Order: structure tokens, then C-alpha cells, then sequence
């Protein structure tokens, strides 16, 4: 199980009536999906790359500088000029020097300057950005179902089954083994905002950096670096790693002024990154809406027996897996292949059965089975397996749970979820009256401001809601909820 | 093994209807498409009905375009062609054909296909006659056979000697046109030792109202 | 409608030898190129679609190339389960048209034939009619002459020539010939002949 | 029109020339190079997001055929919203960027 392997795991439940699963799956998530009467489906976004994209502006982050040639004139006599000012890739500044008599002009007062240097630049030391194609971007999902067998991340999943998605496919049949067929249709282009995502690249041969980054268009437009394209030779607005000073009456110093490695990346905050393994310039950061059918799916060993209440050398002992749920390991040395005997029995009522399960139909088979994921209730849990219990206890509350679920409606509905209402599937007056409410503020809050940092959220929030005291008229007292919004809710 | 069973193979005049059908296996059916392709008796081939995939639309030549209905059937497993207004050319191996899953125009599995044959007159059966010579000249390796099928309307024949236990040598005539009738004949090849020892009696089985 | 007229009508080919057949067209139809393998009594066999793909089933004999008006259809180690029709077809024009069928034979010398002229026994006199029957049988190549000799007399009633494929054991060809009397021209004439003249071999052989 | 005594084309010998793409004016253009059964209506359909049932494609280009010479260019107007374009078998994702 990849849900296993990160902390963001999130139970869509598949409710009876409902069949196709409409997901968001972010990239460094996974959705295992429970339905009453289905094997449970990880579901989880894999990868999202494209096979060596186009580039936008690279950027010089260390230059350097030669050919440097001053040239300066008397205050009367011809100001002065140099080859060197109208040759590509060459940063020039006329400037008024102090021409003295030293080295023997008429007069004495402002006589001009200019002088002029080859604004190169220093190997391996370019930001090069990349735009993402709608046309060429790929969406990997890797699907796993519960077999009971549980595989490592150093180790590969023998079911594990793996969906691209381009903009050239639709819906993806993975044949789940013997469970029987699942059926993902992804859309591309409601998931990541490719018209703002810069991939910007430095240096991956160096050892100790990540490889991709993934950073906005607008502010990559306001980088006051020198530019240039693919194939162009000289930098565009070179005059930036290239700066002038005062000279006297002979010679000002075109001083190199370096790299910019730390001011870019290490003084800077809060933005993301990206990878790149070889050709494929991946992401880290991501989310995709797909719809899940479920419909040509089944369990697997219905035609079984149930197994032992005894044999079940515990392999690995069951454990609390962060989010109530617990998992376990048995082995099983006798009559196989066989329905595993698992029960969690209420208490106070000891008969009734509360085991809310993950894993359906628990099966040792004949090189697999053990690995069973339940849900359980709050408290007391009795969890047998046969008449050889593992007897249990669980540290949730009932209304801790349900907290718990609108703790995740904070986190969950955060920049991501501002598109990443399809948790549900189709809510009607859940979901579609949600979207347009929040479209309309989503909408409003990515128009205005462009964003302006969190320090001017709540200067700005604090001034307004100021306003929204020092107000005379009681119509126009409602600015300390229209600041109160800006203070309170975009501060996390 | 993929099969193509054509069925729907009658004797109707011209101006007439017939439902032809093909029994499908080996494949599942929405992912391939299925037509129908003709061979006239003087080998010179024909399309009937060429279609895609899913039952979307009906092709026809200028032939054939607006009197025949080719129709299908997904899970039965069965390609239509109701035909209507027979034309008396429209004597020719209807064969039920099998596309692949790109549907290159070509069509990659076949059937053993039938014969619909359009006449005009009413039909007529033949007889059995295993003759033999008269005057006569000396013995040599091999001295062949002699049966006819004469005066009967129309194909096809199935014509063997003696059920089948002497076919070594076997010379089969499909059939030759003449008058509105046919005439073909069959051989094999013995010694002249087997003829007057033995019995050889040559079976006229043709399948105009099949009779013997 | 775009023809596709086959060069080879009726070819021949040993068992070890690659041979090819090409396929004209009306005009420049590209890569919309299909042949087939058709035995009698047999379905046809659809090898190759753009001259150079094949379909799990089909060995590696069977080659192809031709893209334009002048298709290739080149068949290597040519077995006994060669012997069959093949035919021509594009893919590009509705409709997709055919070839006519090239015959793909096996090499033999030139034979003589054989005649078993055979006079209407006591079976078929009873129904007022006597169809005399003749056989001209293992022959190479297809010409051949069909007569008669009723007393010796000429006469062009009684030709029905029908072809026949090459056997499978025996590697012959047939021209079929028969007669449609009735009793009293059967008890006009006594002597009955026919008459197979090949066309190397000028000598009629018979049962006199 | 032109192709009406046509068929509608096979699903499968359909592969982009061209990427569809927006004209500036909410309209969809492509090419296609179909090398086969040649010519015939292509099955241009395209349905939208919530109710992959109705085809919603608002063509510009009607009765789309690929002549023995001739076809290809297609353009369609479509509503807002995530757009799965067939073309046969072929398909494409698209989202209409228009409100
Ligand atoms: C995975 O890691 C564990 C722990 O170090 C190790 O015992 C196991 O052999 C590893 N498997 C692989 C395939 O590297």
C-alpha cells in the first residue's frame, strides 16, 4: 500500500449508489477508496513531468566581464565614442568626468566618459526556466488494490498498476488482477495552471541542490537578471549584473559584480520545488480531478472458506497507523488458500460487529495475504483473528473523529482545495452551490492584491478593520468583517 | 478459433428478399466492425456492404446503393444483410468477413461463405447415371471413371465416387452455362483390372432439390 | 472507381523459388495497400495491410513492399499450401475495389492426356435420352482441343469446356467434354470416339 | 454539403497532424491525416464536463471528409469547462478557456 508510505491519506468512502469516484488527486497523496462491496483502490498520483519541455528566459546568475575599453574626452571637444558601444552583449554608460590638465585637456569642468565590456557570463550558471505544454504534459497514477500483501518502497508492487495521462487519453481500463477492471478518467487540464508554472533550473550537476524548482510568470518577468533565449548569443537588459562609478578624468571601473546563487533560493519565503530525473522534468507540488468507476470491479476469494481460529504467527503485531486505522500481519501456515477470520467485536455489546474494514475480504493466498487495514470505533476494540485475538485498544474519541474530519476541512481546503471540491462525488447542494461560492471568492482574492505577502495581509486587514472602528456611517461599519475576512482566513 | 459461420443460402428469383447471417466467435464484436464481400462465378470479386465499427453507418457501390439493408447485433454475435430487389448478377460467394482492430479496409479472418443464386426459371433435379464402353481397345496404367449430371437448374453440386473410397485422381468441373441449364462431370483414375471386378456406381447428390 | 489490374493472371512457380506480384492503380493511392490467399472451397487470407504489416497467423514467407500505383506482394519458400488465389485490393477509394485473382501454380513438364469415352448404358435409355461422356484429364499446360468422332465425323456440338485448379498430388489441369443425344442417333452410329489433341502432343489417344 | 452519400469514417486511422488548439475566438482547430477508407464524414464529436452524455460540439467546419486530395482542417466552437474532443479513437483534452 502507497497510502501507507506519507501522512496525506484520505478515505473517500465509496457510498452505495455512488460508482464513479469524482477525485482530486494531488501529487503526494493518496486516496484509498472503500466501497461497500469493492476492493478497496489506492489511487494516487504518481508523477507529473514532460519529456524535456520548451524554455522560456534563462538567466546569467554569474557573469563575466573582458575586453574592457574607457575612452574620455574634453568638455569641448567631441564627446566620446567607442566601437564597443553598439557590439552585441556589451553594457556601456556615458557618464561627465572631471577633466583635468594631468592628462592635458583645454579646460577644465564636465568632459565625458564612457566605457564599455563584454557582459559575458560564467558556465552552468543559468536560472533556465520552462513552461509546461497542455499538449505534452503527463499525469502518472499508480493504482493498487488490497491484496493483503504489503510491499515495501525500496521493494515494487506486483499489481501495482500504472495510468499515463496526456491530453490525447481519456479513460484507462487497469485490469486489477482477478479483481477485475477499474476504469480512471483523469482531466489534464483542470489540474495544475500550466499559464503561470515556471520550472526554473540551475545547476543539477551540482551535488547538493534539488534539480527542478516550480516558481510563478509573473514575478519570473519582474527577475532584474540579464535574459536571453535558446540560441541567442547575448544577454537582453545586460546592464543589471554590470554596474558603473565615478571615474577621474580618465579611467571608470566596469566592476563585475558577481553571483546570485544566496538572493535567489536562500532568501526568499515560502516557495516550492520540483525534480528532474534524467529527460523528465517532474513536480513535487500537484493536484488532478479524475472520476474513479468502480463498476467492473469485484472480490477476489468469495469462493473460499474461512481459515484457522488458532494458526496466526503475528509476522508483524498490529499497530496504530496515525489516522484510526490499524493494520497487522498474519501468517498463516495451514489450510490455504482461505478467508481470513477477522472480527472486532463492540464494547458493551460484545457480540456486535463494529469492525469498519479497509481491506475487503482479508484472504491468505498461496505466495500472499496478511496485510489487514480496519477502521475502528473510538475506545475498547477486541480485535480477534479466529479465537487467537490480538486483543486491542484505540486512543481516538467519537467526537475527536469528527473534529478530526473538519481539522481536514481546514487543511484539505487550503490554496489546493480552492479547486479541490470533488472530494465528494456530485454533492448537488454540497458541492455545485460550494464551487460557485467560492469561485466568486477564490475568483476575487487571485484578481485583487496579485498577491501581497502575509505582513501586508495583516497591515492591510488591521488598517481597514481601523477603518472599520474610526467609521461614522453604520452601513459602511461592515469594513471590520470585509478586513475581518482578509485577517482571519488567508493566514495559514 | 474464430469462426465466420455464413448462413441464409436459398434459391429465390429475381426481384426477390433474402436475411443473410454470420455466426461470430474468437472476437468480441464492438471492437472489431463486419461487412460482407461477393465473388462472382467467373472470379472477378465485388463488395457488398463495407462498415465501421459500432453499427454507425451503411456503405453501398452505385451497384447496390439504396436497395439493401446491412444491420448487426453486438452480444448474438450476427452480421444482417437484408436484401431486397434482387438483380439476376447478384449470383455470387457472399462471404462474412472480419476486420481487424485498426479496420484497414482489408479483412485480416474469413468465413467458408455461401451461395445465393438468383435464377429466373423454377429449378429442376438431375439424375444418376455410372455408364460404361463398348467398343473398345487394349489395357494400359490407368483406365478412368464416367458419371454425368445433365439436365437440371441450378448450382451448386456435391458430387463424390463411391462415398467417398475411390478419389485418387479426382478431376472436378464446377460448372458450365448453357441455355439457362448446367453440365459438369467428375473422374477418378483406376486400373483396368478394378473396372469389371469391382463395382463403381458414381452418386449425384446436387443440392437444386437434392435429391439422388 | 480506382481499377486495380493485376500484371499476373495466371503465373507459375517451383517449390524453392520467391516470386512476386505486382498490382496497377488509377492513380497515386499510397499506402492503401491489401492482398489476399484464397484456395477453392477455402476462405481467403488477409496478410498484409500497408505493404509492410502482417497479422499474428502469418509466417515470415509472406513479404510485402509496393507504395504508390505498382504494389509488391514477394512470397518466399512458395509451399504446397501456396497453391491458391491471390488477391489484389486498395483500401484508399470508396469503393475499395479488387483484384481479379492471380493463380499461383506449380511448375510441371508437358504430359499427354488420357480419354475414357464412354457410350450411355442400359440406365439411361430408359428416360428416351443418351449423353455420351469423354474426359480429357492429366495435362499440362491448359491447351488442349475438345472434338468429336462420331464415325469419324466432325462436330462442334458437345463443347462445354470448364477449367480446373491445380492438384494438390497429381499437378494437372482439365477441360471438360460432353455430348447430349438422344436413343435413335445413339442406334444411328456405332462406333464412338473422342478426340484430345494436346498441344505439343498432336495425337489423339483413345478407346477407339 | 459536401458528403452526404459518404459514411461516417473508420474510428481508428485518425492520428494528429496538427494540435488542437484555441483560435483567439473561442474556436477549436486541428488536422488530421486519416489514411484510409477515404472519403467520409469524420466523427467529430465532443462532449463536456459534468454529463459525458450530450455532444455539445458547435461546429464551424459541417461535414468534415478526407478526399483522395483533400480534408483535414476542422474548427469547433465549445462551451466553458473540460472537453474531451474525439476524433474516431482519437481524443483530446481540452479545456475551453472562454467564461
Ligand atoms: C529495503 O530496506 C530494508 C531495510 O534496510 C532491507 O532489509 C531490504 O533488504 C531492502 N530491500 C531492497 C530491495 O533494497
Amino acid at each position: 500500500s502507497r497510502c501507507t508510505h506519507l501522512e496525506n491519506r484520505d478515505f473517500v468512502t465509496g457510498t452505495q449508489g455512488t460508482t464513479r469516484v469524482t477525485l482530486v488527486l494531488e501529487l503526494g497523496g493518496c486516496v484509498t477508496i472503500t466501497a461497500e462491496g469493492k476492493p478497496s483502490m489506492d489511487v494516487w498520483l504518481d508523477a507529473i513531468y514532460q519529456e524535456n519541455p520548451a524554455q522560456t528566459r534563462e538567466y546569467c546568475l554569474h557573469a563575466k566581464l573582458s575586453d574592457t575599453k574607457v575612452a574620455a574626452r574634453c568638455p569641448t571637444m567631441g564627446p566620446a565614442t567607442l566601437a564597443e558601444e553598439h557590439q552585441g552583449g556589451t553594457v556601456c554608460k556615458r557618464d561627465q568626468s572631471d577633466r583635468g590638465w594631468g592628462n592635458h585637456c583645454g579646460l577644465f569642468g564636465k568632459g565625458s566618459i564612457v566605457a564599455c565590456v563584454k557582459a559575458a557570463c560564467e558556465a552552468k550558471k543559468k536560472a533556465t526556466g520552462h513552461v509546461y505544454d497542455a499538449n505534452k504534459i503527463v499525469y502518472t497514477v499508480k493504482v493498487e488494490p488490497h491484496t493483503g500483501d504489503y510491499v515495501a518502497a525500496n521493494e515494487t508492487h506486483s499489481g501495482r498498476k500504472t495510468a499515463s495521462f496526456t491530453v490525447s487519453s481519456e479513460k484507462t481500463i487497469l485490469t486489477m488482477g482477478e479483481y477485475g477492471d477499474v476504469s480512471l478518467l483523469c482531466r489534464v487540464a483542470s489540474g495544475v495552471d500550466l499559464a503561470q508554472t515556471v520550472i526554473l533550473e540551475l545547476d543539477k550537476t551540482v551535488e547538493h541542490l534539488p534539480t527542478a524548482w516550480q516558481v510563478h510568470r509573473d514575478w519570473f518577468n519582474d527577475l532584474a537578471l540579464p535574459w536571453k533565449h535558446e540560441g541567442a548569443r547575448n544577454w537582453n537588459n545586460a546592464e543589471r549584473l554590470v554596474e558603473f562609478g565615478a571615474p577621474h578624468a580618465v579611467k571608470m571601473d566596469v566592476y563585475n559584480l558577481g553571483d546570485q546563487t544566496g538572493v535567489l533560493l536562500k532568501a526568499l519565503a515560502g516557495v516550492p520545488v520540483a525534480h528532474i530525473e534524467g529527460t523528465k522534468y517532474h513536480l513535487k507540488s500537484g493536484h488532478v480531478t479524475c472520476e474513479v468507476g468502480l463498476e467492473k470491479l469485484k472480490m477476489k476469494g468469495l469462493t473460499y472458506t474461512m481459515c484457522d481460529k488458532t494458526k496466526f504467527t503475528w509476522k508483524r503485531a498490529p499497530t496504530d497507523s496515525g489516522h484510526d486505522t490499524v493494520v497487522m500481519e498474519v501468517t498463516f501456515s495451514g489450510t490455504k488458500p482461505c478467508r481470513i477470520p477477522v472480527r472486532a467485536v463492540a464494547h458493551g455489546s460484545p457480540d456486535v460487529n463494529v469492525a469498519m474494514l479497509i481491506t475487503p475480504n482479508p484472504t491468505i493466498e498461496n505466495n500472499g495475504g496478511g496485510f489487514i487495514e480496519m477502521q475502528l470505533p473510538p475506545g475498547d476494540n477486541i480485535i480477534y483473528v479466529g479465537e487467537l485475538s490480538y486483543q486491542w485498544f484505540q486512543k481516538g474519541s467519537s467526537i475527536g473523529r469528527v473534529f478530526q474530519k473538519t481539522k481536514k476541512g481546514i487543511e484539505r481546503l487550503t490554496v489546493i482545495g480552492e479547486h479541490a471540491w470533488d472530494f465528494g462525488s456530485a454533492g448537488g447542494f454540497l458541492s455545485s452551490i460550494g464551487k460557485a461560492l467560492h469561485t466568486v471568492l477564490g475568483g476575487a482574492f487571485n484578481s485583487i492584491f496579485g498577491g501581497v505577502g502575509f505582513l501586508p495581509k495583516l497591515l492591510l486587514g488591521v488598517a481597514l478593520a481601523w477603518l472599520g472602528l474610526n467609521m461614522r456611517n453604520p452601513t459602511m461599519s461592515m469594513s471590520f468583517l470585509l478586513a475581518g475576512v482578509l485577517v482571519l482566513a488567508m493566514t495559514l | 478459433e474464430v469462426k465466420l459461420e455464413e448462413s441464409g443460402g436459398g434459391l429465390v428469383q429475381p426481384g426477390g428478399s433474402l436475411k443473410l447471417s454470420c455466426a461470430a466467435s474468437g472476437f468480441t464484436f464492438s471492437s472489431y466492425g463486419m461487412s460482407w464481400v461477393r465473388q462472382t462465378p467467373d472470379k472477378r470479386l465485388e463488395l457488398v456492404a463495407a462498415t465501421n465499427s459500432d453499427g454507425d453507418s451503411t456503405y453501398y457501390p452505385d451497384s447496390v446503393k439504396g436497395r439493401f439493408t446491412i444491420s448487426r447485433d453486438r452480444a448474438k454475435n450476427t452480421l444482417y444483410l437484408q436484401m431486397s430487389s434482387l438483380k439476376s448478377e447478384d449470383t455470387a460467394m457472399y462471404y462474412c468477413t472480419r476486420v481487424l482492430y485498426d479496420y484497414d479496409g482489408e479483412f485480416a479472418y474469413w468465413g467458408q461463405g455461401t451461395l445465393v443464386t438468383v435464377s429466373a426459371a423454377k429449378t429442376t433435379p438431375p439424375s444418376v447415371y455410372p455408364l460404361a464402353p463398348g467398343s473398345a481397345a487394349q489395357t494400359n496404367s490407368m483406365v478412368t471413371l464416367g458419371c454425368l449430371v445433365k439436365g437440371y437448374f441450378p448450382e451448386p453440386v456435391t458430387v463424390t465416387w463411391n462415398s467417398g473410397s475411390l478419389s485418387s485422381g479426382v478431376h472436378t468441373f464446377p460448372a458450365v452455362l448453357q441455355s439457362d441449364l448446367y453440365t459438369l462431370s467428375s473422374s477418378v483414375t483406376v486400373p483396368s483390372k478394378t473396372w469389371p471386378s469391382e463395382t463403381v456406381t458414381c452418386n449425384v447428390a446436387h443440392p437444386a432439390s437434392s435429391t439422388k | 472507381d480506382i481499377v486495380m489490374t493485376q500484371s499476373q493472371k495466371f503465373m507459375s512457380t517451383s517449390v524453392g523459388d520467391r516470386v512476386t506480384v505486382t498490382c496497377k492503380a488509377s492513380q497515386n493511392v499510397g499506402t492503401n495497400v491489401a492482398w489476399y490467399q484464397q484456395k477453392p472451397g477455402q476462405s481467403p487470407k488477409g496478410l498484409i495491410y500497408s505493404a509492410s504489416y502482417r497479422y499474428s497467423g502469418v509466417p515470415d514467407r509472406f513479404i510485402g513492399s509496393g507504395s504508390g500505383t505498382d504494389f509488391t506482394l514477394t512470397i518466399s519458400n512458395v509451399q504446397s499450401g501456396d497453391l491458391a488465389e491471390y488477391f489484389c485490393q486498395q483500401y484508399n477509394n470508396h469503393p475499395l475495389t479488387f483484384g481479379a485473382g492471380t493463380k499461383l501454380e506449380l511448375k510441371r513438364a508437358d504430359a499427354a492426356p488420357t480419354v475414357s469415352i464412354f457410350p450411355p448404358s442400359s440406365e439411361q435409355l430408359t428416360s428416351g435420352g443418351a449423353s455420351v461422356v469423354c474426359f480429357l484429364n492429366n495435362f499440362y499446360p491448359k491447351d488442349i482441343n475438345v472434338k468429336w468422332k462420331i464415325d469419324g465425323s466432325e462436330r462442334q456440338d458437345g463443347v462445354l469446356n470448364s477449367w480446373t485448379d491445380q492438384d494438390s498430388k497429381d499437378s494437372t489441369y482439365s477441360m471438360s467434354s460432353t455430348l447430349t443425344l438422344t436413343k435413335d442417333e445413339y442406334e444411328r452410329h456405332n462406333s464412338y470416339t473422342c478426340e484430345a489433341t494436346h498441344k505439343t502432343s498432336t495425337s489423339p489417344i483413345v478407346k477407339s
